[PDB]
This record gives structure tokens, sequence and C-alpha cells, in this order.
């Protein structure tokens, strides 16, 4: 009967907690207590991109690290050349309320979706020269919150329907549905190997999914509110998570638990987006407060702040070359930052 | 994609003729458009350019006072109103689309051409012809009087192949970058001042005249072309 | 000559 | 009666004012939510108040240097210096007074054409109106300072002030009629501040600008009556009140904005 | 009920997964940071001549 | 700049021209969020105004003012994340099935949830107490009565400024304005006056509802600008 299963659930949760406490021999704060402080990272807005018309909800970098997709409530995707600030493409969306976009590792495609509960795959490199919808992925039964390409033909796609799905773009069908979540899946990050991904949800949990085996490899539950944001550490064996509670937390896959919690009492508002730098040494977190703070990911102290935005910083991204962090906000502007010594 | 040029035939010297080109199946308004002409035995020569939205218009000095290029985007039709035509304007005139954004391949599609009979950086291709065999790993040299490596890092040498009964076709846009449709049997390399196309295994579809072209600055000159003879 | 603050500060 | 406004007071008020209005302009420049026709007109008002305060400052500095003799200069070069600083002052007055009207008109359209507001008022049209105001205002202020001995100039100034008065009156009292109608609807659903706000807007308007145009009216209509002589002796009080406009209008129009105040905090940090 | 049997099986899986100690995890992240520090332009700002956004 | 950079900046300028045109479209368009449970008949309101997809954009126009009304639907039963998008809509329209008393309580709690939400603290709610005909019919039949569900309807008696329709019975007036007052108590409770609730009684036979929403948005924007001007 049900009571036996609910009890064995409690027992197995206790077993998991005991194994984690057994592994918790030392904190990251202790092991990194003697590593050098990174010091103040006075990043500067090298470019402001001014073309969007409403609240920007998402951006994603190309692997080329200069092209930059950006989605806004206006129902546009703009492809930006970050270097020149040029608008490479402006894509009229079939729905205004886009909430995620992705740029394919090839840059042949950009994905976006939102309250349409549909991801439109847009072919950037048509012979007809206009950008057009390559596929219109449907099967999600709720809003579409994040998507990331694995390949020109595969996209992983989280939804408020509490599921993530892997899609075969050439056939428009879900090749795997990930269904252990119990709340709106808000955030999604592919491992650099693309064989694993983490997805964070409003059940305050992050889950690690095997893309091809199809099952929850393990589950992370340290947060107190909705995990708005998630990002793998570039080693691919830890990931950061940003919540409605003002903390972000770094979970190690192999230690199966929080290494570190990034929080400061001056910060009382939700984290909106999270990205690591190429070394993983910086964790960059966007906030409801219009700042995005830079954290020492090892020591957990506020190495800096990017303060130029006039509204909620909705999305962060570091280039794959690491040369810059882009930052979109609800003020419709998209700022690219680096220091220059 | 089907650029189809119309007009042409004979004219008397001093005459006037309006060439046109219907764009058919592509987003014509978003492309810049070029006219390029080929004299009956000679290499390509850029004629005119009109941007998307007609903002930029540029001409070669051989036509600058004489030809006017215009476009009707609602009709998806390009025009070249020629005036004061002269014997040196006798050519096949190719309409050539171009699109300019990071990573774009301009000059990627060429129309069938219309023949008209009237009754700068220098690109040097010192090989007027090379005799070649199937499977041979032939290379085509090109040289420039100005370094085509711009401070933005691009090296603006394009390579075109005109097969004996066809329009030109883009092979390489920046000196490294192969066009989206073309065999990787082709490759390009260069120093900004001197350049090679390479064809690691020839086949009969590679027979033709190979034109290098600079897109560093207008007037956008082509080379004399290297013929490959099988 | 006199230079005064503003203008029209005194009649005629 | 004579309120003997010192040159030190013109310097103090004009410096304070150009400081404050420059803060207003920096705060609008830095915050792109304030790149909107409302705050465009508020920025142009702050610029006109900056230019008027700075022109009074520059004129006060020149006259202090002449009173000290730290500058010695011929009559002609000082007459033309006076002409130039007076043109900057008069143009920035006419422009400030126009931008007070333009803010009133923008606010009025934002209420009574609320749904069509962003069709009727746009940054294109805002920048056109701003340019026409400054350009027309340099035209007019040059004509006024060239023909300053002609009473038609003083009457044009007074009549312009009165047209702005009857305008802003019609306007803000219609906005207050609709405010009362809203207050009634609120009262009906739910089961004074507008009057206070109009008393501050139109009172600081009339009580700071109006002394100067009353002065011009008496210079035309009453050049020689001793009570008009008493008013003429207070002309420095009247310019210092116009600088009190340049002080208070930031407070009335700009720093009522919460997003401006937030940007002002980050500009001052 | 099938959903609770699935939840039990999933917790059984999470229980059975192998884990390394947090000290080794922390050491591996710190080592990755140290081994990639100079390769990170946001951590260690590249010269202004070298920066892709200046000069 | 290279010739290709010159052409790419030309392209960016041309896209900026198009984005400026869309800025004209987008600021002339007023966005509305059409909330309400499945009983509310909000789909009938959509249909009568127009004469697995997660959102439906109902475009309509009154006196040359364009309105886009987003009937969000096929979403999951937690709204608390996607309502963050509709910050900076001109209004939320919240259709209530006035007839469905047992679901009227969850409609009230859902109204409280919208009104109190930190992201909606400034977004006015146009209540459409729909199916007012079915409500009239139910009350005139008398088989089950508000008193079975809300005993305060003994204490409550008609407002002194209620304005019944000429054929409207006073007990229908009592039910109408009690439901209204129930919502207004929440609104007048938590509202700082940043945002207000505009209840309108309506039925399927209303052609007027476009005019209603036009007037309500006009009042919302007027109150908003007057609050900004400290005139209200
Ligand atoms: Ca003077």
């Amino acid at each position: 009967e049900l009571d036996q299963l609910r009890q064995e659930a409690e027992q197995l949760k206790n077993q998991i907690r005991d194994a984690r406490k057994a592994c918790a021999d030392a904190t990251l704060s202790q092991i990194t207590n003697n590593i050098d402080p990174v010091g103040r990272i006075q990043m500067r807005t090298r470019r402001t991109l001014r073309g969007h018309l409403a609240k920007i909800y998402a951006m994603h970098w190309g692997t080329d690290s200069r092209l930059l997709v950006s989605a806004s409530q206006d129902g546009k995707l703009i492809i930006w050349d970050s270097y020149t600030t040029n608008k490479v493409h402006a894509i009229p969306l079939r729905s205004s309320w886009v909430m995620t976009c992705a740029y394919a590792p090839s840059g042949n495609y950009v994905a976006c979706g939102g309250l349409d509960n549909i991801c439109s795959i847009y072919n950037l490199k048509t012979r007809e020269g206009n950008v057009r919808v390559s596929r219109e992925l449907a099967g999600h039964t709720g809003y579409l919150s994040c998507c990331r390409f694995l390949d020109d033909n595969q996209i992983v796609t989280s939804s408020g329907d509490t599921t993530c799905a892997l899609w075969d773009i050439e056939t428009g069908q879900q090749t795997t549905t990930f269904t252990g979540h119990t709340g709106d899946v808000m955030s999604l990050s592919l491992a650099p190997d693309t064989r694993l991904f983490v997805s964070g949800a409003c059940d305050a949990s992050a889950k690690l999914w095997d893309v091809r085996e199809g099952m929850c490899r393990q589950t992370f539950t340290g947060h107190e509110s909705d995990i708005n944001a998630i990002c793998f550490f570039p080693n691919g064996n830890a990931f950061a998570t940003g919540s409605d509670d003002a903390t972000c937390r770094l979970f190690d896959l192999r230690a199966d638990q929080e290494l570190m919690t990034y929080s400061h009492d001056n910060i009382i508002c939700g984290i909106t987006s999270v990205s690591f730098s190429k070394s993983g040494r910086l964790l960059l977190a966007g906030y409801d407060d219009f700042n995005c703070n830079v954290w020492d990911a090892l020591k957990a102290d506020r190495a800096g702040v990017l303060a130029g935005h006039d509204n909620r910083v909705s999305c962060l991204g570091v280039t794959d070359d690491g040369m810059a962090v882009a930052t979109g906000s609800w003020d419709s502007f998209l700022k690219i930052w680096n220091g220059s010594s | 994609v089907q650029l189809v040029e119309s007009g042409g035939g004979l004219v008397q010297p001093g005459g006037s003729r309006k060439l046109s080109c219907s764009a058919s199946g592509f987003a014509f308004s978003s492309f810049g458009m070029h006219w390029v002409r080929q004299a009956p035995e000679k290499g390509l020569e850029w004629v005119a350019y009109i941007s998307s939205g007609s903002g930029t218009i540029y001409y070669a000095d051989t036509v600058k006072g004489r030809f006017t290029i215009s476009r009707d985007d609602p009709k998806n039709t390009l025009f070249l109103q020629m005036t004061s035509l002269r014997s040196e304007d006798t050519a096949m005139y190719y309409c050539v689309r171009s699109i300019y954004y990071y990573g774009s391949s301009p000059f990627d599609f060429w129309g069938q051409g219309t023949t008209l009979t009237v009754s700068d950086i220098v690109m040097t291709q010192a090989t007027s012809s090379v005799p070649v065999t199937p499977g041979e790993s032939v290379s085509i040299s090109c040289r420039s009087s100005k370094s085509l490596l711009h401070s933005n890092g691009n090296t603006y040498l394009y390579w075109f192949l005109q097969r004996p009964g066809q329009s030109p076709q883009l092979l390489i846009y920046r000196m490294s970058n192969l066009a989206s449709g073309v065999p990787d049997r082709f490759s390009g390399s260069g120093s900004g001042t001197a350049f090679t196309l390479t064809i690691s295994r020839l086949e009969a579809e590679d027979v033709g005249v190979y034109y290098c072209m600079q897109h560093l600055e207008y007037p956008l000159t082509f080379g004399a072309g290297t013929k490959l003879e099988l | 000559y006199s230079l005064e603050h503003x203008r029209w500060g005194k009649p005629v | 009666l004579e309120v003997s406004i010192s040159d030190g007071l013109f310097l103090s008020l004009g410096l304070v004012s150009l400081v404050e209005n420059a803060l207003v302009v920096a705060t609008i420049a830095k915050n792109r939510n304030l790149h909107s026709p409302m705050y465009c007109f508020i920025c142009c008002l702050a610029l006109s108040d900056l230019l008027v305060s700075g022109s009074n400052v520059l004129e006060t500095a020149v006259i202090l240097l002449l009173e000290a003799g730290a500058l010695v200069a011929r009559a002609a070069v000082l007459q033309q210096l006076d002409n130039v600083i007076d043109v900057i002052t008069c143009s920035s007055m006419l422009s400030s007074l126009c931008f007070l009207g333009a803010i009133a008109v923008d606010r009025y359209i934002s209420i009574f054409y609320a749904l069509r507001y962003h069709s009727i008022v746009t940054l294109p049209r805002a920048r056109r109106a701003v340019a026409a105001i400054w350009v027309a205002s340099v035209v007019f202020s040059t004509l006024f300072i060239a023909y300053y001995d002609h009473v038609a100039v003083l009457l044009c100034l007074v009549v312009f002030f009165l047209a702005m008065l009857v305008l802003m009156a019609v306007l803000y009292v219609h906005m207050l009629a609709r405010a009362c109608q809203h207050a009634q609807g609120i009262a009906r659903l739910h089961k004074l501040k507008g009057a206070v706000t109009l008393t501050i807007l139109l009172g600081i308007f009339f009580l700071c600008w109006g002394p100067f145009f009353l002065h011009l009216t008496l210079i035309v209509l009453c050049p020689e009556h001793p009570t008009c002589g008493c008013i003429f002796k207070n002309f420095n009080l009247f310019l210092a009140l116009i600088i009190c406009n340049a002080i208070i209008d930031p407070l009335i129009y700009a720093f009522h904005s919460q997003e401006l105040r937030r940007t002002l905090k980050e500009v001052l940090t | 009920i099938a959903q609770a049997r699935k939840l039990v099986e999933q917790l059984k899986m999470e229980a059975n997964i192998d884990r390394i100690k947090v000290s080794k995890a922390a050491a591996d992240l710190m080592a990755y940071c140290e081994a990639h520090a100079k390769e990170d332009p946001l951590l260690t700002p590249v010269p202004a001549s070298e920066n892709p956004f200046r000069e | 700049l290279s010739a290709e950079d010159k052409a790419a900046v030309e392209r960016s300028k041309m896209i900026e021209k198009q984005l400026q045109k869309d800025k004209q479209v987008y600021r002339a368009t007023h966005r509305l969020l059409l909330l309400g449970a499945d009983n509310s008949g909000k789909s009938t309101i959509v249909k009568q105004m127009r004469i697995t997809s997660g959102i439906f954009e109902t475009k309509f126009q009154v006196d040359k003012v364009n309105f886009h009304m987003f009937d969000v639907g096929a979403q999951r039963d937690e709204r608390r994340k996607w309502i963050q998008c509709f910050n900076d809509v001109t209004a939320i329209i919240f259709v209530v099935d006035s007839s469905d008393y047992n679901r009227l309580q969850e409609a009230l709690n859902d109204f409280k949830s919208i009104w109190n939400n930190r992201w909606l603290r400034t977004i006015s709610v146009i209540l459409f107490l729909n199916k007012q005909d079915l409500l009239a019919e139910k009350v005139l039949a008398g088989k089950s009565k508000i008193e079975d569900y809300f005993p305060e309807f003994a204490r409550y008696t008609t407002p002194e400024d209620a304005t019944p329709e000429p054929g409207e019975d006073p007990r229908v007036t009592r039910a109408k304005y009690f439901i209204r007052d129930e919502f207004l108590r929440i609104s007048t409770a938590s509202g700082d006056g940043r945002h207000y609730c505009y209840p309108h009684f309506t039925c399927s036979v209303d052609t007027e509802n476009a005019r209603r929403i036009f007037n309500d948005c006009r009042d919302i924007i007027q109150r908003m600008h007057l609050r900004q001007y400290e005139l209200l």
C-alpha cells in the first residue's frame, strides 16, 4: 500500500542524506580558504546593444563568440555581431511572449520559444536568404522556459509542464521525455560533453539527466525557492543554481551535494540568470535588483558588480572564448562587458 | 533562386538600353545586387552595385556617368538603365546577388546573363591557362596590388568558377571559407597580398575559368581568370 | 557701457 | 522697498541651480528608461534652466570682475558681451517657459489622449518640438535684445507669458477636472493632492516668472510713476526668483520620478 | 500507485550512485580553475592591444 | 570600415528602421492579459470581441486604438512564473463565472493572488463578472442562494448608489453588488492606489465589451499618469 512507499521514500531520502553527510568531509570554504582572493573585477560595458523593443528575456552566444541571439517580448530575435554592434538578423516571431532562445553550436539555427509552448527552430543560413522556421516543435503542454542545442538536429527543451524533452528536429518529435520534475522547469544547462544536462525547477530541485539513457541520474535539493537559473561549471562535473531565494549554490555531481552557497545579506532578491567564466573561477549572477554580481566561485565572495542596467537583468552569457559577458535586461538593452587591465 | 536577366540583343553606338533581372525565389529586398559584365574573350568586370534599400549605389568608372542601376523590390526586379552605349560595353551582363553580414557569402548566386552587342586594386592571375588532368591536385595563384587583409581581420579575396557553358559560381568568399554548396575538394589560402586556390582532386566539373576578386574596396575588380583545360 | 543684470531693468 | 539682491546671491543661486540641472541632465542621459518624450521635455527644461542660471552666473562674474577692475575692457566689447549673455539668458527664459508649456501639453495629451499618447507624442516629434523651441527662441531673443528699446518687444514678452498662463491654466484645470472625476470613481468603487500640486506648479510658475513680466508691463505702461519705480528697484529680486524657478523646477518636474531619483543616487555615489 | 513506485525506484537509484568526497570535488574544481586561470579573459584581463573590444 | 562592414552597417540601419516601425506598432498596441478559470466563459468573450498552443493573441480595435488580448491557456495550473511576463501590460482582464458559487471562492482567492502579486502591484484588473444572465436565472429560480455560501449576504444590503437595470429585480442587484463588493474589499484592502479594480457586469450578448475595455484602459492610463504627476 501507498503508506509503505511513502515510508520507503522517506527512508531512501534519509539514506541519500547520510551518504552526502558522509562525503562532506570538508567544505570548499576550507579547501579554498588559502587560495588567493581574486580582488575587485572592474568590468566595463564595452558595447551596448540598443535595438530591442521590449523586455529581453534571453540571450545566447555563438561558439564563434561574437554572434549573439537575443529574445524579447517584442517578438523579435536579433542576431547581434557583438564586435561591431551590427544587427545581423532581426527575426519576426510568431508569438510575442518568447522566453528562451538558443544559438546552435554550428550557428545554422537559432531556437526560441515561450508561452506559445512551442519552440521555433529558425534556419539562419537559407539559400533564400530570409530567416525562416525550419521546425515548429509541439508536444509540450505548458510554456517553454529554456532550450539548448546539442546538435544541428537535437535540442533539449524544458517546460513549465514540469518536463524536459529531447527533440529530433528533422522529424519534429520528442525522442526522450524527462519527467521526474514536480514543478515548472525554469532553467537548463547542457554539460560541455552534451551527454548530461541539469535542469532546475520551481520544485526547488535541480536534476541531472542522461540525455541518451533517459533517466534521472541524480537529484539536488539544496535551494529554498525556485531555481530560476542553472549553469555547469566548465569542468562539466559541477553546476551552479540561481533561485528566487537570493542565493546561488554550486553542486558537484560526484559529491552529489552543495559545495558552496553564494549569498550576501545586502542581496534580498531573486537570481535571474547564472553563468560561469571560462575558468569557472568567476560565477556571474543576474538579479531582480538590476545588478549582476560577480562571485568568486571558489571562495564565495562578491568579486565585483556590473551595474549599468536600468531594469531586472534577465539573462547572462559568457562567450565560449571567455572574452566577454553579455547581459540582457527588462530595460530592452543588452550590454557586453570586459575588463582591459 | 533564379536570377533571370532580360534586355540585351543589339544596339547602335550612342544607344540606350534598360537591362532588367527578375529575382524569382529569394528575399530580393534584403540582398544587395551587383551587375558584372564579361567581354566576349576577356575576364569579368564589375559594373554597378545597389544596396538593399537602395541606400548605397556604386559604379565602375567605365560606366559611372553612363549607367544607372535601380531596383523595384515590390516587383523583385533589378534594373540597369544603360545610356550612351559604346563598343567597350559589349558583354554578357550577369546579375549577381549579394548579402552582407558577419559570415555572409556575397556574390553567392549569379544569373544566367543577358548578352548586349553594341554594333584601383589590380588582381593579377599570371596563368592565363593551366593544362590539367582528372584527380590532379591543381592550384590557382592570384596576386593583389594592395593587401586585401583589412584591419578587421577579413581577407577579401573571392574565387569564382565559370564553367564553359555557365555563369560564374562562388567557390571561396573569404580566402579560407568555402561556400555553402561547394565541394571541399576546393580550398583557399593566402597572405593578403598573394593567394592560391587549390583543387585537391580535379574532376570534369572543375573545368572552366577561375576568377579571383577583391572586395576590400570599390571598384571591386576581378582578375583576368585562369582557364583549366582538361 | 553700464552693463546691468538681465535687460529692461530700468525704464527707457 | 528694495530687496538688495547681491551679486554673491546671483552666484550662489545660479551655481546651485546649474549644478542641480546638470545632475538632472546626467541622470536622464544615464537612465534610458528616461529616454522618453516626457523626460525629453524635462531634460530640455533642465537645460534651459541651466543655461539661464549659467548666463546669470556669467553676467554676475563679468560684472564682479568689472566692479573689481580685474577686467578692464572697452565699452563696445562689453556692450556686445552684454548682448550675447542677454541673448543666452532671454533665449533660455523663453525656452524654459516654452518647455513648461510643452511639459503641460505632453501631460495633457497623456491624459485626454491617453490611448493614442505614444502615437501623438514621439521622440521624433519631441525632438522636433525641442529644436523648434530653441531655434525660434534664439531668433526671438536676438530680435528682442536687438530691439530692446522698442516696447513691442516687451509686450511680445508679456503676451507670451500670458499665453503660457492661459494655456497651462486651461490645461492643468482640465487635468484637475478629470482628476476629480477619477476621485469620484475611486470613491464609488472603494467605499486635494491635485490642488496642492497645481498650487505648487502654477504658483511657483506665476510667483517666480510673473514679477519679471509685471516689471516689463510697468516698463511699457508706467515708466515713471513712483510705485512703478519701487517695483523697478526690485528687478534683481525678480531675476533671483527666475533662478528660484531654475532651482525648483527640477524638484517639481524631474525628481518626482522614482527612476530619476534612483539614477540620481547612482550618479551621486 | 505507480508514481510512488517510480519515486521509490528513483530514490533507490540516487542512493546507490557512487560518490567522491567533497574534499576531492573541491580540489578538482580548484585545480581546474588554477589550470585554466590564464585562459580566462574575465578572470585575468587580457592586454588592451589583445582585447577584442578596444584599440 | 571595409565595404562589407559599410554594407553590414547599412543593413543594421535598415533593420533599425524596421524596428522603429514596429516600435510605432508596439506602442500604439495596448497589451491585455485575459485571465479566468475555464468556467468563466472568457473564450466566448474572445469570440464575441473577434467578430495545445499555450497562448492566443486576440487582436481587436476600438476608435483606431489597437488592443492585443492574450488569452493564456493550455498552461499548467500554477501561474506564478509566466505572470511575470505580463508586467507592463496595460490591464489584466479577469473573467469570473458569477454563477459558479463553489468556484467563486477560488476565483476570489485567485483575484487576491493577482492583486497582491509583487509583479502585479501596478497592473489594474478589469473584472468581467460574466454569465450575468445565468446568475440572474439562478437567483430568480432561487434553488440555491448566495446565503448557502456567504452568510455575510445577510448583513450586506444594497449600496445606496447601486443602479439596477429597469427590469432587474433588487435581489439580482444584491447578488451582483455583493460579488462586486467581495472583490472590491480585496482590492481596496491591499491597493496602495498604484492600481485599481474596474468591475463591469457583462454577458455573452455584450457587443459593448470592446467599448468597456477601451474606457477601462483609458481610465487606467489616466490614473497612472496622474499618479505620476501627483494629481491623483
Ligand atoms: Ca545684461
